């Protein structure tokens, strides 16, 4: 035989192929960034904290 | 005695099985996997 076994495993790369690259375009993933960054000592002495 | 050497006069009969043939030859190639590469992909 084995002729069946490397047409399934054809169908199987190409299966898998597609799934893989709808796995990829489809989603989003793209949550940005959030938090603020916490506060350093050169953070003072920057102009920024001036009465 | 007669019963238990009667189960055996039918399936001997249904060794024939299905020997017709088409959307019914691709049926009975598919609902027995073992006819032809195509029912064996789809199987596995």
């Amino acid at each position: 035989w084995k002729g069946i076994a490397i047409a399934l495993l054809v169908i199987l790369v190409i299966c898998s192929l597609i799934v893989t690259s709808v796995i990829l375009l489809t989603p989003a993933e793209d949550n940005s960034l959030s938090q603020k960054k916490k506060v350093t000592v050169e953070d003072l002495f920057s102009e920024d904290f001036k009465i | 005695r007669r019963r238990e050497n009667a189960e055996r006069l039918q399936d001997d009969a249904d060794t024939d099985t299905a020997g017709e043939s088409a959307r019914q030859r691709v049926w009975r190639a598919f609902e027995n996997p073992h006819t032809s590469t195509m029912a064996l992909v789809f199987y596995y």
